[PDB]
RNA sequence: AAACCUGCAUUAAAAAUUUCGGUUGGGGCGACCUCGGAGCAGAACCCAACCUCCGAGCAGUACAUGCUAAGACUUCACCAGUCAAAGCGAACACUCAAUUGAUCCAAUAACUUGACCAACGGAACAAGUUA
RNA sequence: CAUCACCUCUAGCAUCACCAGUAUUAGAGGCACCGCCUGC
RNA sequence: CUGGUGAUAGCUGGUUGUCCAAGAUAGAAUCUUAGUUCAACUUUAAAUUUGCCCACAGAACCCUCUAAAUCCCCUUGUAAAUUU
């Protein structure tokens, strides 16, 4: 049960503080995703801050 | 109460006889300026681990030698299958190694003696020793 | 339950029965999901939709609760800009 | 205030997001062709070995 | 002085009523225990000249292990009592003149 | 808990390998105790350039290309387009975590260098067709594709689980443009059936049978052979050996090789299961094979591994404390 | 100076309260408890416990894997689970038999996250023995 | 079970037990005399 | 011995006039199988209109083939069924 993947928050850079969690793999560089953001109704850059738990 | 802590750890925490007590500190001088925890640490490895009992810790200067030494001594030859733990009974299958051999022996000869491996084997072992024990410590 | 209070001696009201559930007038009983903020991360999007709502209970749920609760609680209430006012009443129902 | 704060912060923010998108974008193909340049050099490499032979 | 508060909330007795205490009441937790707080220097006025002031009718602040254990059974000095300031200023007031 | 299978597997080997190495029992024991040397086995699909490069600067030295240049010195060869590095003889030093590269593929594998020698002796040539058995997770398996000399490889494992491991070391590992088509072929089927479906297929064949792994058994506390539950299985062990090593031997064609590799040092379990193989054969289905002498072999990697020399076909890698890789067990024997 | 006393911590001693989860004639040694599939009810559905056998406690591709909303299915209850037209917004209901865990509580600005709670509808934390 | 005998462990001391005692003592224990043999 | 104490017992035993009426065997969960909760079944009251029986038609290929049948079901015979 070795742990591959991790969990990931994704946080807009629109600054609408609008945030999403996504996984990715522990052996990989930080994300920068283009999500949609439902604050401005477009898809928007996202970026990994903080990682929530290891899957 | 420094020396006072020492004493009584060995008399309440170790068990050891006021007369034995006595001979110990008049023999190893260098357990009042041992910590406690280390020093209860050594003396339960050779009591559970290596199987000594009290009367020949006190006769054989256990106490004043280094605790890493005995590790790696004690532990290689417990890998190596010449030192056999006592079991709950207190039989071993293969007569161990005394206390003097292991200890008082200077290393190069200590491998001739009883380990019969070579300087460089023993090397890589101290190495990966410590790596277990440093392991050892952060998971604990 | 305490059906007689030892001070009182009348009937108390369950209060985990108060936090979890609201009770139109009407009689139904409206609740939460079990699990709509347990590990969404690995809950489909159909799936957190339909966790993220609010239910009625039913029949046998509805009349368990009504005894578990005083009347207090079954009294119509009139709250200013209540979100759940229009919901009070039963409207077109028949049997 | 603290909606006008808000709310300038993420038009500041939207102003920059088209160049970072680009940009971003940009990087993503970049990272894709030097990836795809070193396996031209390998299969050159890999040939060389076969090269010798030959 | 032992300060201590109850775990468990008392209810309301009312006005003129006695509050009704639980078994529950009486499980208490300690807040502050007053002797290990800062000491504090007891105010004296001064009648003898002593090392630290030598000057009678001088307002000294001294440890409270002074003051109550020499200066005062002593007679060394008395208690900074606003009457005892009044007529020591009075006294003060005919050195001046 | 109760008994610890660690101490059952220990007493078990202790009574039965003090009598086989004698005095090198001592010094194999501490070694299995031990925690293994790791090699690095760099990813050819992935920046392997690189790698090696930056593998150099931890000091690690490439062994496999040390032993190429040997050949010609000492005077069917081996394997090409493999590239192992390891450290030192006395080193403790370990690996670093693998990485993916630009590729999206891991960079560089670790395992245990002695088991890159079973793929080593299997005399890999380009345009083959190879057939792992008992091919999960993969630590044979992923050194067969760093190669790129199979075009179809056969990969079957009896058990599910070890099976589904293997496949996702190979998506990490290996490119999926390779794996898309029916070059790797992925099943999980009993090795014994491979001698009826399949005859005469394949002209390289790689027989891992299972064992009862020497390292594994003495740390690992979960389903270890040597528990109470497992001791019908152990009993049956040698003869599920003989079976499937001889399914592996029918599946080749004639002039093909066949690998046989085992991680462990018991004899009943590596020199008797290679007999047991053989004359299995000629009395069943009157087959007749010959086992290549590995003496050659040998003298190339004495350098970077060490070798017991009292085997009777195969050739054995016991661990030691300057060279922790092993145990291994290989015998090549070729189909006439 | 020192002690006694008191408050708060830290070891040790001696005690205090409480409990022994189920399944397999019994004991020993082991296995088992949830989910999926087959022998397994030949043809709507359901149904053969014990038993025999093989699995699952993942991973990968997406980053609109967004937001909303008719009508239905449902593991014989409930909990939970499943499908879904239209619509807004975009583009021009992901693969996969299982691949999972409620409430309370804890952390957080919010979002959200947390148990081999595997005795898998889960007691916040309790063994052996009695001839 | 107790038992002389043997053995281990603890204790350097007083005004209510031990004790109006002081290591040839006191207490907590094992074993069961003696004799022979043995560890160290 | 007294008091808390009419302790508690998913366990054993007992449970007192007359007459009539309707009325039995799917399950799930559970420190659970000596118990309980829900469903099913059963009862009473009420409301409403269909209920049962059933003519064709219709319900998968597989591993090659193969049973009594079942589901659905207009007529028709009947008087029940659903809901509160
Ligand atoms: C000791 S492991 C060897 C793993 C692999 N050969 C390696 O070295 O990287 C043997 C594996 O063979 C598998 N196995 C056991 N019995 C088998 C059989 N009858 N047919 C095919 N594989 C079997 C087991 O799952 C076990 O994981
Ligand atoms: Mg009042
Ligand atoms: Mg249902
Ligand atoms: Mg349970
Ligand atoms: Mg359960
Ligand atoms: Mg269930
Ligand atoms: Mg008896
Ligand atoms: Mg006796
Ligand atoms: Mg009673
Ligand atoms: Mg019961
Ligand atoms: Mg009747």
């Amino acid at each position: 049960s070795k742990s591959k993947n991790i969990l990931v928050r994704m946080v807009s850079e629109a600054g609408t503080g609008f945030c999403f969690n996504t996984k990715r793999n522990r052996l990989r560089e930080k994300l920068t995703l283009l999500h949609y953001d439902p604050v401005v109704k477009q898809r928007v850059l996202f970026v990994e801050k903080k990682k929530i738990r290891s899957l | 109460q420094d020396i006072n802590d020492t004493v009584r750890l060995l008399k309440e925490k170790c068990l050891f006889t006021v007369q034995q007590v006595t001979k110990i500190l008049h023999s190893c001088p260098s357990v009042l300026r041992e910590d406690l925890g280390q020093l209860e640490y050594k003396f339960q490895y050779a009591y559970f681990r290596m199987g000594i009992k009290h009367p020949d810790i006190v006769k054989s200067e256990y106490l004043q030698y280094s605790l890493t030494k005995i590790k790696q001594r004690h532990i290689y030859l417990e890998r190596l299958g010449r030192y056999q733990t006592p079991d709950k009974k207190g039989q071993t299958q293969i007569p161990n190694p005394l206390l003097k051999d292991i200890l008082r022996v200077s290393e190069a000869e200590f491998l001739a003696r009883t380990a019969c491996t070579s300087v460089e084997e023993f090397q890589v072992f101290k190495k990966l020793l410590a790596r277990e024990e440093e392991e050892s410590e952060s998971s604990t | 339950l305490t059906y007689f209070s030892a001070r009182k001696g009348k009937r108390k009201t369950v209060k985990a029965v108060i936090d979890r559930f609201l009770r139109l007038h009407c009689g139904l009983w409206v609740r939460r999901k079990a699990g709509y903020k347990k590990k969404l991360w690995k809950k489909t999007p159909a799936r957190k939709k339909r966790l993220r709502e609010f239910v009625f209970c039913n029949k046998t749920q509805s009349k368990l609760l009504d005894k578990m609760t005083t009347s207090f609680w079954k009294r119509r209430n009139w709250y200013v800009d209540d979100p759940y006012q229009k919901y009070h009443d039963r409207t077109n129902l028949k049997v | 205030q603290k909606r006008r704060e808000r709310e300038q912060h993420i038009a500041e923010c939207m102003a920059k997001m088209p160049q970072m998108i680009v940009n971003w974008q940009q990087q993503q193909r970049e990272n894709w062709e030097k990836a795809q340049a070193d396996k031209e050099r390998r299969a050159r490499l890999q040939a060389e070995a076969q090269e010798l032979l030959g | 002085t032992v300060i201590v508060e109850r775990w468990w909330k008392v209810p309301l007795a009312g006005e003129g009523r006695k509050p009704r205490l639980h078994r529950r009441h009486r499980v208490y937790k300690l807040v502050e225990d007053t002797k290990h707080r800062p000491k504090e220097n007891l105010e004296l006025i001064l009648t003898q000249s002593v090392e630290n002031v030598g000057v009678r009718g001088d307002l000294v602040s001294v440890k409270k292990s002074l003051g109550r254990n020499r200066l005062l059974p002593q007679g060394l000095a008395v208690y900074a009592s606003p009457e005892n300031k009044k007529l020591f200023e009075e006294e003060k007031l005919l050195r001046q003149e | 808990p109760k008994f610890p299978a660690v101490r059952l597997a220990l007493q078990n080997f202790d009574m039965t390998y003090s009598v086989q190495f004698g005095d090198l029992w001592p010094s194999i024991r501490v070694s299995l105790l031990s925690e293994q040397k790791y090699g690095a086995l760099v990813n050819n699909f992935a920046a392997w350039d690189h790698v090696s490069a930056k593998l150099e600067q931890l000091s690690a030295k490439d062994f496999v290309n040390e032993a190429i240049s040997h050949w010609e010195l000492q005077s069917w060869a081996c394997s090409p387009n493999l590239r192992c590095f390891t450290f030192d003889r006395g080193d403790i030093s370990r690996f670093p975590p693998a990485r993916p590269g630009s590729l999206g593929v891991m960079e560089y594998y670790l395992m245990d260098a002695a088991s890159l020698l079973p793929v080593l002796a299997l005399g890999l040539q380009p345009g083959d067709i190879v057939l792992d058995l008992c091919a999960a997770p993969g630590g044979k398996t992923l050194a067969l594709l760093q190669t790129g000399c199979c075009r179809n490889l056969a990969a079957n494992d009896l058990s599910p689980s070890r099976i589904a491991r293997l496949q996702k070391i190979l998506h990490s590992y290996v490119p999926e443009e390779i794996r898309d088509g029916n070059q790797v072929r992925v099943t999980s089927w009993d090795g014994r059936k491979w001698g009826e479906l399949e005859g005469d297929t394949y002209d390289r064949v790689l027989v891992d049978v299972p064992c009862t792994t020497d390292r594994h058994s003495l740390h690992e506390e979960e389903n270890n052979i040597f528990k109470r539950s497992r001791k019908k299985e152990r009993q049956i062990l040698p003869v599920l050996q003989v079976q499937l090593l001889a399914a592996g031997l029918l599946a080749t064609k004639p002039g093909g090789h066949v690998v046989y590799s085992t991680c462990s040092l018991s004899h009943l379990q590596n020199e008797y299961v290679v007999q047991g193989a053989i004359e299995l054969l000629a009395n069943q289905y009157s087959i007749q094979v010959q086992v290549e002498d590995l003496t050659h072999f040998r003298r190339v990697f004495m350098d970077t591994f060490c070798f017991f020399s009292s085997c009777q076909v195969g050739e054995l890698v016991i661990p030691n404390l300057m060279a922790n890789f092993g145990p291994m067990y290989f015998c090549k024997m070729r189909r006439l």
